[PDB]
């Protein structure tokens, strides 16, 4: 089956260097694309790095550019991340994300387990006011996510993803492109949005739907996340 | 181009893969193997090693040969023979022992075909020893009442060869002939040098010097 | 203007322009857009490109012969045009040599010419030919200036012997020898069975192509060597430079004739062009 | 040295 | 081959018992269907360039 | 049987008399008072250049965006018609293919040929690349066409004088249709997916029933082998083109002929026939290097869809009617509008 595992996590002396490895199995890694996302121990998610299919184009975030290195060993079926000059702000939960890009594909479909590392302008900004919405099971809860710049492209596709991160687990995809539903997720979840304001409507809440939500934009790199909306029991 | 750039990259990558596959597959030589039933097709295809179409491919003298024995298709020839164009040559096998008009009719129908007007036909003659013994036992005019001549093996074989080679009407295509007795292992070289000659002829015709 | 050579060169250049521009345009258009991109196409496209570059450069020669010197343009025009002209002509000559070499090679190496023979090899050979032509063009790009002279100044210019001898060798000896040897070997090989009906059409095409190539370039190089041989400020030298114009006209007529003698023999190509036209 | 004039070509 | 002939005659008998409508009504409702979808057919009526999907 | 032969002869005479008595007039005598479509010109909006061998089949997707093409190169590539991009490149076990199909849900692609095996391909796989789903093999003759009834049932027309309906769930032939004497070389399912016809090589097209499995009607009005067939969008009529350089229009309820699309200038046969949304235009492929545009009510040449360098092998019209695709033997898939 599809499964991703990461290794090379531990405490690092400040100012050092360390390599991170993403191992993959159960799928054709040579045709896919691997992302990288960090998660602060208290804050939400943040975009790290990217390599495309065939090692064509490699992108980076503004705060990580010039210090990291993302490489792929397709015959070895592993994803690498060389990272150097450990400052105090790099400690976080680093995840490994698969992605494929064509017509009708679902990027960010599968997320890895993640690894722990410890060290002792023109960008589109995502914001959501509600950070804690208490609600009992059986009701309908809607989560908003606003945009500084319109996400509706000229071709008619709005790149506003939706993700759910259950406590004690890895984030999973619920709605991609703000209107199309994922694979295997129950039909209760729904999505909506127009230009800047997007809502993830949910009906018939159950116990397994609790967690913290995250909304992603995909118009242009870097792929900025939101602060985070938390849904809790009662 | 927000996310479609990766789609463009994927399209270019698979286009490059298609180009590489086409270049790799353009090196093969396609030889169609036709003829009547149980006329030595099985023994000849097993001679060079290795339910509708039985494709047999092998390499000989840095050349990749591909044989398509399509005689097992119990249907109309005219509805699927059009897809067998662009082959280097057509290999025809004739069983001289068993008789005979069906083989001649098939050769007449295949040599004058519209699609195969330029493709050469390589004529294979099998069961030489059996045909000689049958001459020693019976005359060769049983299925050739119009024939009038000595019953010598060589003369009869030459007459039969003339009957096959008198069916063509295209000066561009040449029929290559050979004798086999189901005990000769040198039949591969005939196919090889016939293929080389046809390659040279087609190359000259394409370049305009021919 | 009162001189036989100048008017003869003008007439020949006008005929070359009229007979080369439409044919080159038609052949380029057909073989670039209407036809496929087979292996034998690249040679035709490159040859016609060089020939049409020569045809487009012809008006400069016509205008210069109209005035006989007194370059009205700037330094850059006299530094560029009589280098692009040489580039185009020598690219055409080298492409013809490569065509003859390929025609011999596809015959003498039949097994090899099916595995390692594709469009990429043709593109690489054409690129190398263009690079060699550009290298041969470089020496005239750094040895040109304008003499002050009278109010009307004519632009132009020890290294002359070296440059002229190298030009003669690389553009006359090796190409003609290669063409003759290749076509003679093809004719010899085309008379060994199954080709007895042929060798009466291959021989005619080969001999006419070689004869046209050898007659359209020999006087030009003979006059070039004679210019070195004959001292200037001599009436014989004056007639030599006078007929040099006719030599250039014949050299351009060679490029005009090349599409008719190379592209049109491809029966499929001429049929497709007739369908288009 | 000297004066040498050609109509392109060369 | 008597069974084959019996099957053939049975098939012909079954086919012969199909109620048939006059061809005039078939032509009429075929023309009606062709006319009814004329506005929704963008091939016979050229599509504007802005609305054109391959522009 | 002699008695059985006489019975068959009188049955044929009876059915001929029955169909003759109901033919009061022809279609040309009733559509005289309609305005002709006039000159219908079309231009090559997109030229898709991906293949290297002859292309035989090209079927539009259900979304009218993705077109899948088949060729002798052993590649079944699905293409994005809007931006010419290539989204999949599926290699095939047997390079000799003659047909392709696109599932109504877009998850499956079928392709077959001389291999006598109808292969089913799964597109949306969790593991990424495209993998084979099933290899249906129950025919003794070459498969000529394939159409997806739904994600499970697929109907195939073979070259051994029968048509069979398959179940991709188990791979067994649920129902087989027999009765044709010539080789069946075309197939077209109804919009309601309850019945279909098959075009054979004996100049006879027969109506079929997927559920009952028994033949309903037969049509004998051609002179040579039928090469292509397609239903009218209304579902009560169909047109078949043969090698006799003509394509005729039939009616299910009339059980007769309506029009013959014959022109003295045309001599080459028919390779593909397809209709439009309104059904007024009948785009027919020809072996004469062009695709004449045929009016379905006046039998005149509205225009010529010329521009291909070789004989066209397939013509298809999108579900929204905004484009028409032609597949030729020169490895070019020109999408017109």
């Amino acid at each position: 089956d599809v499964q991703l595992v990461e290794s090379g996590g531990g405490l690092v002396q400040p100012g050092g260097s360390r390599k991170l490895s993403c191992s993959a199995s159960g799928f054709a890694f040579s045709s896919f694309g691997m992302h990288w996302v960090r998660q602060a121990p208290e804050k939400g998610l943040e975009w790290v790095a990217y390599i495309s299919s065939g090692s064509g184009t490699i992108y980076y975030a503004d705060t990580v550019k010039g210090r990291f290195t993302i490489s792929r060993d397709d015959p070895k079926n592993t994803l690498f991340l060389q990272m150097t000059s450990l400052r105090s702000e790099d400690t976080a939960m680093y995840y490994c994300v698969r992605s494929i890009y064509y017509y009708g594909s679902s990027p960010f479909d599968f997320w890895g387990q993640g690894t722990t590392l410890t060290v002792s302008g023109s960008d589109i900004v995502m914001t959501q006011a509600t950070s804690s919405v208490p609600v009992t099971p059986g009701e309908s809860v809607s989560i908003s996510c606003r945009s500084s710049k319109s996400l509706l492209h000229s071709n008619g596709n709005t790149y506003l993803y939706w993700f759910l991160q259950r406590p004690g687990q890895s984030p999973q995809l619920l709605i991609y492109r703000m209107s199309n539903l994922a694979s295997g997720v129950p039909d209760r979840f729904s999505g909506s949005g127009s230009g800047t304001a997007f809502t993830l409507t949910i009906s018939r809440l159950e116990a397994e739907d609790v967690g913290v939500y995250y909304c992603m934009q995909h118009l242009e790199y870097p792929l900025t996340f939101g602060a985070g909306t938390k849904l809790e029991l009662k | 181009s927000a996310e479609e750039r990766a789609a463009l990259e994927r399209s270019k990558a698979i286009e490059k893969n298609l180009k590489e596959d086409g270049i790799s597959a353009a090196k093969d030589v396609k030889l169609l193997l036709l003829g009547a039933d149980n006329s030595g097709k099985s023994t000849i295809v097993k001679q060079m090693k290795i339910t509708g179409i039985v494709e047999t491919h092998f390499t000989f003298k840095n050349l990749h040969f591909r044989l398509f024995d399509v005689g097992g298709q119990r249907s109309e020839r005219k509805k699927w023979i059009h897809c067998f164009e662009d082959v280097t040559a057509i290999i025809f096998c004739v069983d001289l022992s068993d008789y005979m008009h069906e083989s001649l009719m098939l050769f007449d129908s295949i040599c004058n075909n519209k699609f195969f007007i330029d493709t050469s036909i390589i004529l294979f003659l099998n069961k030489k020893d059996l045909f000689g013994e049958k001459i020693k036992k019976s005359p060769l005019t049983i299925c050739f009442p119009e024939y009038t001549g000595p019953n010598t093996y060589e003369d009869a074989a030459a007459y039969i060869q003339a009957q096959f080679e008198s069916k063509n009407r295209s000066p561009n295509k040449e029929i290559y002939c050979h004798m086999t007795c189901a005990t000769d292992t040198n039949n591969a070289q005939v196919i090889f040098d016939a293929v080389t000659d046809i390659i040279i002829a087609n190359n000259l015709r394409g370049c305009g010097l021919y | 203007w009162n001189e036989p050579p100048v008017i003869l060169s003008m007439v020949i250049l006008s005929l070359t322009f009229l007979l080369g521009l439409p044919g080159n345009g038609l052949v380029l258009w057909v073989a670039g857009l209407k036809m496929q991109r087979t292996v034998n196409t690249i040679w035709f496209l490159h040859l016609t490109l060089a020939d049409l570059l020569c045809c487009l450069s012809l008006p400069f020669s016509l205008a210069h012969l109209a005035l006989q010197g007194q370059w009205p343009y700037g330094r850059f025009l006299c530094k560029l045009i009589p280098s692009i002209i040489v580039l185009n002509m020598f690219a055409s000559v080298f492409l013809l040599t490569a065509i003859s070499l390929d025609r011999c090679l596809v015959v003498f190496k039949p097994i090899w010419c099916q595995n390692h023979r594709n469009v990429g090899m043709a593109c690489s050979i054409c690129g190398c030919i263009w690079v060699v032509a550009f290298v041969m063009c470089i020496p005239v790009f750094v040895y040109r200036e304008i003499f002050t002279t009278d109010n009307h100044n004519r632009c132009g210019y020890t290294p002359l012997v070296a440059i002229t001898i190298t030009r003669l060798v690389v553009g006359f000896l090796l190409p003609s020898v290669i063409m003759i040897a290749c076509y003679s070997f093809i004719v010899f090989r085309m008379q060994r069975g199954r080709f007895a009906k042929s060798q009466s059409k291959t021989f005619r095409v080969a001999v006419v192509v070689v004869a046209v190539f050898l007659v359209c370039w020999t006087p030009y190089h003979i006059f070039g060597v004679l210019s070195l041989l004959t001292d200037p400020e001599t009436p014989l030298g004056k007639t030599l430079m006078s007929w040099d114009h006719v030599c250039i006209a014949l050299a351009s007529a060679n490029s005009c004739f090349n599409p008719f003698l190379y592209a049109l023999l491809g029966k499929d190509f001429r049929k497709k062009a007739r369908q288009s036209i | 040295y000297s004066f040498k004039d050609m109509p392109l070509x060369r | 081959s008597i069974a084959q002939a019996r099957k053939l005659v049975e098939q012909l008998k079954m086919e012969a018992n199909i109620d048939r409508i006059k061809v005039s009504k078939a032509a009429a409702d075929l023309m009606a269907y062709c006319e009814a979808h004329a506005k929704e057919d963008p091939l016979l009526t050229p599509v504007p360039a802005s609305e054109n999907p391959f522009r | 049987l002699d008695q059985l032969r006489q019975e068959a002869e009188q049955l044929k005479n009876q059915i001929r008399d029955a169909r003759k008595a109901c033919a009061d007039a022809t279609l040309s005598q009733i559509t005289n008072n309609i305005d002709p479509v006039g000159r219908i010109q079309m231009r090559t909006r997109r030229t898709l250049r991906g293949h290297l061998a002859k292309i035989y089949a090209m079927h539009w997707g259900t979304d009218s965006r993705l077109l899948v093409s088949a060729s002798q190169d052993g590649k079944l590539i699905i293409w994005d018609s809007y931006t010419t991009n290539k989204v999949h490149a599926i290699p095939l076990r047997s390079s000799w293919v003659m047909t392709c199909a696109y599932a109504p849900s877009g998850n499956y692609v079928a392709c077959g040929g001389l291999d006598n095996i109808c292969s089913i391909y799964n597109l949306k796989t969790r593991e990424g690349n495209v993998r084979v789903s099933r290899e249906l093999a129950g025919h003794t003759g070459y498969l000529s066409c394939c159409r997806f009834l739904d994600d499970n049932q697929i109907v195939t027309s073979s070259g051994d004088t029968t048509c069979a309906l398959w179940d991709i769930e188990t791979g067994q032939q649920t129902t087989t249709f027999t009765g044709h004497t010539g080789d069946v070389m075309s197939l077209s399912l109804a919009p309601d997916t309850r019945l279909f016809v098959s075009g054979a090589c004996d100049a006879s097209a027969k109506l079929w029933d997927v559920r009952e499995g028994m033949c309903r009607q037969t049509f004998t009005g051609h002179e040579s082998d039928i090469n292509a067939i397609c239903f009218f969008p209304n579902g009560n009529a169909f047109a078949t083109g043969s090698d006799d350089a003509t394509c005729r229009l039939f009616d299910l309820r009339a059980d007769q002929e309506l029009m013959t699309y014959s022109h003295d200038n045309i001599i080459c046969g028919i390779t593909s026939v397809s209709f439009s949304k309104s059904g007024r235009l009948l785009l027919a492929g020809y072996d004469d290097f062009n695709c004449n545009v045929w009016d379905a009510l006046k039998a005149d040449r509205a225009g010529v869809l010329a521009g291909h360098d070789n004989r066209v092998s397939c013509l298809g019209v999108t579900d929204d009617g905004m484009a028409v695709a032609t597949g030729s033997w020169d490895s070019f898939l020109k999408i017109w509008n």
